[PDB]
């Protein structure tokens, strides 16, 4: 599945690149997140400006450039080729919506873009792109530990890495975030360690290691006490892309999630919500799991009028624009 | 000068000054007007006559930045009598004859240096060629030869001898295929690294430096804009490349932007027309920087009035440049020693080197003299 | 501290400034003369030898060649242009023969002068690309070449051309893809040669070389006795492309309309008004069309962007791919690529881009039912034994450019181009040029003699 | 409706759509009826106004080539001034097996199918095909040629020279170990 074809940016300014390196580079500015840049002609440039909400990290503009089209996403709003537009916005090869809980960019046979809209971003990457990108991705060729960071046969640091990809405003001139001193709190109740390690994830060890997901856990429990689970959600993201089945960590207190009267939060469900107006569409369906709401099984998605999610037979049916309930019928001439 | 007869244009020539240039750090306009990039980190012979070594003017080009073609001019290092002479211009304004600081202007072994203006350095020499070096907003050189020396120059700006095809000869007698190519065989250093040809417009990289870089540098092929009166005479094409190219590789976009804007009129007032007020709501920056008591001027055609020149005459006022623009002291004005702007009435007159104050009447050698409007005037 | 024969040099004894390791005596820095003014320690070659760059020590009497890029050891030879040079003692020592100028106007209006220099200018009524017919006497002058740009199925953006070939008293329309006569004056032999060389036709006269790739790109080579004689949009030929822009009265502009402009055969024509950037124009076809033109930069044409200076040729491309927005784009794209590959075909190098994805040329389309001569060669061979040239023999030697040719068996060893195909006997072409199968009378039959009675 | 939304094309398009009218195509208009073909050919001529034109007719045109094909024609248009097919390429200097036929043969002995039998036997279709002759018969998809032996294909496809081992070695039989 997608095995080292994605990266992420989640929580406190922590970047996962596509060959499963993590680390922490407080920016705060624009930086080239990703570009085709070892090719004659350039296919896709995502870049992302991180910046803050009182005290959060948070993601304040993405601009997506490929093939000709300029997709700037910020304030809740996006830019296709300098116009907004409202949620879903469909074209050959491109689509970009609302979907689940983010706002997801999606350009066939280029990329898929994924995106919360408070803190994380990931990319998912065609196989194609293999060594000729470069950002804060990674090189895309498969080799965590030797190529990131050796620049002109030098070796260097995240704040260095995550330095050289920047790029100024047209007027702008960012400083360098400096270091941040010495860490304290570490896991001290194991929260990190007990759920990480717990059986949500026991598949999921066998994936992806969690050694430095535990230290941004860590991190992160430094920062607020009610922002220390993105590291998990960012973690069931990967185990989820590895190929792995994550299993529902949550708890009433873990980061609560809410959905609909009907509509139920659950951790690697289909993506493809069965909804009666294709009620079958799970049949042969190939993605991996995706967080989010869905519906019990057996009971299908309600898209036609949005009632929830109703049994197969009471749901309504359409007609050239006209929703039929269930025990009308319409004659026309002919049948 | 061409005259209407026979029913056609009868032209002779009168005789022209060659012009290269080196604008943005990057791009080259040689003697025979071949434009070309040239993204190197080295020092490299600008112009050499190199059937001696009369005169050598040398370029120092370093890169600026993580690309490796953003270049940025450094130096500009006159050798001359065969090396036993070197006036080096930095890039900060800093002067240096034979490897010391040397203020301006200095006037000796008939090399003349002086600011007609804060933006440019004029280094003018008897062995034919002049330097006019560039500081405001960025480091760009221009050369001017007296035409004597046509079909007899080597180096980067080609041997001056009306031939676009003959520019790219080296030392071993072909012509060379590209710009790289051909600079790498004038480096002064054999441990510099070779200049590698560059295809990735930087342009492309940044929608903002995209759309800053298009809705400035387009000022440049605008009919209705300042720059119209010279687009029937200089093709500005190039010009606006330059732009485009300058602002999306710079990390300093005001700095390069207006480094091309300035090289391109500079480049029609030599062919010799007057653009003026172009600046509007652009590069403004450079109007209120400049040094106090001074002021901007779009038109500098002379030296730079002063006290001790009105007192007692300059060799500095006896070179012909340019027009270039640039922070000079307005007219009716003159900076004395100090460098301070005043009028005429409040700077001495000078005799023996004494300063001599104005409105004084004093005695010398049975003598009575005077120090009228900083004039002096002697009697008896 | 070193081991091969370059040892150490250090700075801490000699006195500030000398010339140390960065001022090494070098294949390249031997001759130009090195300036520091720091000196820095590191292994230097021992006198009388110099450093080949890698750390060895080589006599200054073997130093390798550098051109392009490239690096040549003595001993070694290359093609530059026409002529060859070889690399001895730091230099290129090439054979004095004389090389063909040429003049290049294609796609949507780029001319490359005689005298190397390049604008664009987008004309449409009939503009003088050479002529001899310029002077304090007109009438030595022989020969006259126009075009204008042909809409092959609107009137809109161009798809084609139309040339005027003249040659003193003669004359030759090039037009919809073939050639006409309409020979006016004396009528002797033709001061012509007519050859199909590969996708062009090629026009000789002895000295002026006149290729037309039938859609819109000619390409003139002229010997170098008309240097400084000619004029028109090719520029005068002087080997000075400054002043090239001499309009009609010899004004020479700065300005390429103003020039374009001069030199339209009717003054009666309404002068072009200001060109128009395409890209600009319609955006919606730019990335396209960079897409398109992407491949000047890709591995394709990695070899001759270092032979062949590719800037102008790539804009020349975007803006012709840009231009194309009412149809034929594969056409523009493919003449765009082409004046490069033709440059490159020139320089030294028989490069083939051509795939099939890219800017195909059907050549099996000759071959009947399984004959397989017919076939693309990226460069033809100097001069084609056709049917109109029995000997074999050529007057203006063109080197190999694009198209397919047929490799003709010894048992059909005759060309012929009025049926584009290898057979054993040829026909006959008489004075107008019309060609007529053997055993035919014409409007005298036809033999192995010809038309002959 | 394209022709409308770019009028400019429209008249290009026509001229470039007239081929079905036209003594190339005069035979099959009586076995297959090309006016909704002729549509789409000038609707596609006109629509494609971003770029790729010539592939747009030369598509929209081949349709009706193989509806020609499949009917019971073997028809050839395909001038080298109109939907050019270059199959030369696969031609090694010289080498002559690759022709450019109208009508395929109904199935080929490929190096994946070293039987030379088929499933479903397909009629002929455009394309070009080498000749494979009896020194090398074997057509080589993965290389496009004409070659003597073959080597071997692993589960998922994938194709490797004979005596390489597969991610067992490659033999006469195939990926055997
Ligand atoms: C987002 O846009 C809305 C208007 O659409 C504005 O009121 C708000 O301040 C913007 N910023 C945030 C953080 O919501
Ligand atoms: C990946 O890129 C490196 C960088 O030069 C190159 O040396 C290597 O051969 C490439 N390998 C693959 C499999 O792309
Ligand atoms: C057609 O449908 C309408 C709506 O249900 C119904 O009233 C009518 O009787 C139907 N026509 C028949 C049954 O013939
Ligand atoms: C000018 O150059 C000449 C020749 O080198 C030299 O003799 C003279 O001293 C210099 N200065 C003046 C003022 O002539
Ligand atoms: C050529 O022109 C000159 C005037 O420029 C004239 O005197 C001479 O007679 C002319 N010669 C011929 C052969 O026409
Ligand atoms: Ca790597
Ligand atoms: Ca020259
Ligand atoms: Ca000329």
């Amino acid at each position: 599945a997608h095995n080292g074809r994605v990266c992420s940016t989640w929580g406190d300014f922590h970047y996962k690149t596509f060959d499963g390196d993590v680390f922490r580079f407080p920016g705060l500015c624009n930086y080239v997140f990703s570009e085709h840049c070892r090719a004659a002609y350039e296919d896709f440039n995502v870049q992302l400006r991180r910046g803050l909400v009182g005290s959060r990290p948070v993601v304040t503009r993405v601009v997506i450039k490929a093939q000709g089209l300029v997709l700037e996403a910020s304030n809740g709003s996006v830019l296709i080729n300098g116009q907004r537009e409202e949620l879903p916005y469909s074209r050959t090869g491109l689509l970009v919506e609302q979907s689940g809980d983010y706002i997801k960019v999606s350009i066939r046979l280029v990329l898929t873009f994924l995106w919360n809209g408070e803190d994380s971003a990931l990319l998912e990457l065609d196989p194609k792109y293999a060594n000729q990108t470069c950002g804060l991705c990674g090189d895309f060729n498969g080799l965590p530990a030797f190529n990131e960071f050796y620049a002109h046969n030098a070796r260097l640091t995240p704040l260095q890495f995550g330095n050289l990809q920047k790029l100024d405003g047209p007027t702008e001139q960012c400083p360098d975030p400096l270091p941040l001193p010495a860490g304290n709190c570490t896991d001290e109740e194991g929260i990190c360690h007990r759920t990480l390690l717990g059986p949500a994830f026991a598949e999921c060890h066998a994936l992806v290691d969690s050694t430095a997901y535990l230290a941004a856990c860590a991190q992160d429990l430094c920062r607020c006490p009610t922002c220390p689970c993105a590291t998990f959600v960012e973690y069931s993201r990967q185990c989820a892309h590895a190929g792995g089945q994550p299993r529902n960590w949550r708890c009433p207190e873990l980061c609560p999630r809410t959905c609909p009267l009907n509509m139920q939060h659950q951790e690697c469900g289909s993506p493809c919500t069965d909804t009666c107006s294709n009620p079958q569409r799970a049949q042969l369906c190939e993605d991996h799991c995706v967080d989010g709401c869905f519906c019990p099984p057996g009971t299908v998605l309600d898209d036609i009028t949005h009632s929830g999610c109703l049994p197969l037979g009471q749901c309504p049916c359409t007609h050239g624009g006209r929703t039929y309930s269930p025990g009308t019928s319409f004659n026309t001439t002919c049948s | 000068s061409c005259t209407c007869s026979g029913g056609l244009w009868q032209c002779q020539d009168l005789p022209c000054p060659g012009t290269c240039s080196v604008q943005g750090g990057a791009h080259i306009s040689t003697y025979d007007e071949k434009l070309y990039d040239l993204h190197g980190d080295c020092s490299y012979v600008l112009s050499k006559k190199c059937a001696d070594s009369s005169f050598t003017v040398l370029a120092e080009l370093r890169k600026c930045g993580l690309t490796d073609n953003e270049n940025c001019l450094k130096a500009v290092t006159l050798s001359l009598d065969g090396g036993d002479t070197a006036i080096r211009v930095q890039a900060d304004g800093g002067v240096f004859l034979n490897s010391i600081y040397t203020q301006l202007p200095l006037s000796a072994a008939n090399i003349t240096l002086f600011t007609p203006s804060s933006f440019f350095i004029v280094v003018q020499t008897g062995l034919g060629l002049q330097l006019l070096v560039q500081l405001v907003p960025l480091m760009q050189v221009f050369v001017r030869l007296d035409p004597a020396h046509q079909g007899q120059m080597c180096g980067l700006c080609g041997n001056f001898n009306q031939n676009q095809a003959d520019d790219f000869t080296a030392l071993s007698g072909v012509v060379e295929a590209t710009g790289a190519a051909f600079a790498n065989t004038w480096k002064a250093q054999a441990a510099c690294a070779n200049a590698r040809n560059s295809f990735e417009d930087p342009c492309s990289l940044s929608v903002e430096n995209e759309n800053y870089a298009r809705h400035w540098c387009s000022r440049l092929t605008d009919p209705n804009s300042a720059f119209s009166r010279c687009h029937s005479i200089i093709n500005p094409k190039p010009f606006h490349s330059n732009c485009m190219f300058d602002t999306c590789n710079c990390e300093r976009s005001e700095d390069c932007l207006c480094a091309a804007l300035s090289s391109y009129v500079h480049a029609c007032a030599a062919k010799g027309v007057q653009l003026s007020d172009w600046r509007d709501g652009v590069c403004t920056k450079y109007m209120q920087n400049c040094p106090k008591s001074q002021r901007y001027a779009y038109v500098v055609d002379a030296c730079q009035p002063t006290c001790r020149g009105l007192s007692e005459a300059d060799v500095t006022c006896s070179v012909s440049f340019v027009p270039v623009d640039g922070c000079t002291c307005p007219a009716g004005t003159f900076l004395n020693d100090a460098g301070a702007c005043v009028p005429a009435q409040e700077c001495p007159c000078y005799a023996h080197g004494t300063v001599l104050a104005p409105g004084e009447v004093v005695h010398d050698e049975g003598a009575v003299c005077s120090c009228t409007g900083g004039k002096l005037s002697c009697l008896g | 501290g070193c081991a091969a024969p370059m040892v150490y040099l250090d700075c801490s004894n000699s006195s500030a400034g000398t010339p140390g390791a960065e001022c090494l005596r070098s294949c390249h820095t031997l001759d130009v003369g090195c300036f520091s003014t720091h000196c820095v320690s590191g292994c230097v070659c021992p006198p009388g030898l110099v450093s080949d760059g890698s750390g060895g020590c080589i006599a200054e009497e073997d130093c390798p060649c550098v051109h392009n890029e490239a690096t040549y050891k003595p001993g070694e030879t290359i093609r530059v242009d026409c002529n060859t040079c070889t690399c001895r003692n730091r230099r290129w020592e090439c054979s004095h023969r004389l090389c063909l100028g040429t003049c290049v106007a294609y796609g949507d209006g780029h001319f490359i002068t005689f005298d190397g220099d390049r604008y664009s200018f987008e004309g449409s009524c009939e503009y003088i690309l050479a002529q001899d017919y310029c002077g304090d006497n007109t009438t030595h002058g022989t020969f006259r070449i126009v075009t204008e740009n042909i809409p092959c199925g609107t009137t809109g953006t161009t798809c084609s051309k139309a040339i005027k070939l003249f040659v003193e008293s003669y004359e030759l329309i090039l037009q919809e893809g073939t050639f006409k006569a309409v020979a006016r004056g004396p009528g002797g032999d033709p001061p012509y040669k007519i050859r199909y060389m590969g996708i062009f036709l090629v026009i000789e006269t002895h000295g002026m070389a006149v290729s037309w790739d039938r859609k819109t790109s000619v390409f003139i080579r002229l010997h170098q006795d008309y240097k400084g004689r000619v004029c028109g949009l090719c520029g005068n030929f002087d080997d000075n492309a400054i002043n090239d822009f001499a309009t009609r009265s010899r004004s020479v502009v700065g300005d390429a309309l103003e020039f374009g402009n001069s030199w339209k055969l009717s003054p009666s024509c309404p002068d072009a008004l200001a060109p128009k950037d395409p890209c600009t124009a319609n955006p919606f076809r730019k990335s396209w069309a960079q897409k398109q033109c992407s491949i000047l930069h890709g591995p394709t044409f990695a070899a001759c962007r270092s032979q062949v200076d590719s800037t102008k040729y790539y804009e020349a491309c975007v803006n012709d791919a840009c231009a194309c927005d009412s149809g034929g784009d594969c056409e523009c794209f493919c003449t765009a690529v082409a004046a490069y590959a033709q440059a490159c075909h020139d320089a030294g190098l028989c490069v083939s881009w051509r795939t099939p994805d890219t800017c195909p040329l059907f050549c099996d389309f000759y071959n009947p039912h399984g004959g397989c001569e017919w076939h693309y060669q990226p460069c033809g061979a100097p001069c084609l034994k056709t049917c109109r040239n029995p000997s074999g023999h050529c007057l203006v030697d063109l080197p190999g450019l694009e198209g397919c040719y047929p490799k003709c068996p010894p048992s059909q060893p005759f060309f012929n181009e009025d049926q584009m195909k290898c057979v054993a006997q040829c026909g006959c072409y008489d004075k107008d040029g019309n060609y007529y199968d053997v055993g035919a009378r014409v409007p005298c039959n036809c033999t192995p003699s010809g038309i002959q009675c």
